[PDB]
RNA sequence: GCCGUGCUAAGCGGGGAGGUAGCGGUGCCCUGUACCUGCAAUCCGCUCUAGCAGGGCCGAAUCCCUUCUCGAGGUUCGUUUACUUUAAGGCCUGCCUUAAGUAAGUGGUGUUGACGUUUGGGUCCUGCGCAAUGGGAAUUCAUGAACCAUGUCAGGUCCGGAAGGAAGCAGCAUUAAGUGAAACCUCUCAUGUGCCGCAGGGUUGCCUGGGCCGAGCUAACUGCUUAAGUAACGCUAGGGUAGCGAAUCGACAGAAGGUGCACGGU
């Protein structure tokens, strides 16, 4: 659970560093 | 809040080649969104900076940034200031995100 | 006149008071029963005198009239005595509100001598003055600031080929902002902190208690005494009423006197 939980959280940031709208 | 945003992105550098996920042990193209364009990123990773240059107060409780904590944080990451404005904008959507699901 | 047989008048309750100008009755009362009916109370029928109308009984008389005596009662006036109602008049009397003084019953306090002798505690109000210590600060230690103090600012960021600069966050001092801990030294306000400084009000007008010496004051509730104040309960006038008296009308009982005619016989 906690490793699928850190794979969400990196997921998370790719996008954000990426970004995209609203 | 910024402390945990700046760790995905610090995680990303670690483990991502060619923005993987999206076929990085290919390699070819490979990005894994197509695409790329990187997608993220050459400012995507400032990102870290705007945090870093916040207080332990103002990355517990987001909602207390404004006109003049945002202009001190913009001067000591030698940013604006629209480059800020952006990344919290996309962290807002991704608790959005995930509250809804996990 | 003496006898026989008839009739009339009178009578078939009265009285008192009021009323009416009286005189009567109906009504009220007093004595008794003593015929019936229509009328009579805004009185009514009358006015001499007789109750108007009508009917029945008795008749000259022990039973018709008169008078004296007796006296049931009506009325009126006045006194002595009892009860009731109403009002003045006042220290007889109830009661407001009371002045002075004293005695005993009780408390108490202080007016005179308050001398004098004792003591404890307390008071205790105004006003000012002050220190105290009771509170509020400097002060002090601790702590102590993402963005709008600061000192020291590792690490990322920028300018750059380099030498050198830029933005200055985390952290950690000190200091702003603060925060916490207690207390000398420092300011400020003051309560039996002291009544310590004092004045006025009593410096003895007191407060309290106890042992005291003759008057005192007060509850003057009770006593005696003297002087004021309201009026009726208990006091005095008028009215009514009973035991009293005078006047005047009068049932009843009783005494003394007076009251007709017809015929027949003689």
């Amino acid at each position: 659970l906690f490793l699928l939980t850190v794979c969400t959280t990196v997921l998370v940031s790719g996008w954000v560093v990426l970004g995209w709208m609203e | 809040t910024l402390d945990d945003f700046l760790e995905q992105l610090g995680q990303v550098r670690n483990m991502g080649p060619l923005d993987e996920l999206l076929q990085m042990m290919p390699g070819a193209g490979k990005m894994k969104g197509l695409k790329n364009i990187q997608v993220d990123e050459k400012q995507l990773n400032h990102v870290e900076a705007i945090i870093k240059s916040m207080t332990v107060l103002e990355k517990e409780q987001p909602d207390i940034i404004n006109a003049s904590r945002r202009k001190r944080i913009a001067k000591g990451s030698g940013t604006s200031v629209q480059e800020v404005n952006r990344l919290l904008k996309q962290f807002d959507e991704m608790k959005k995100m995930m509250k809804q699901m996990t």
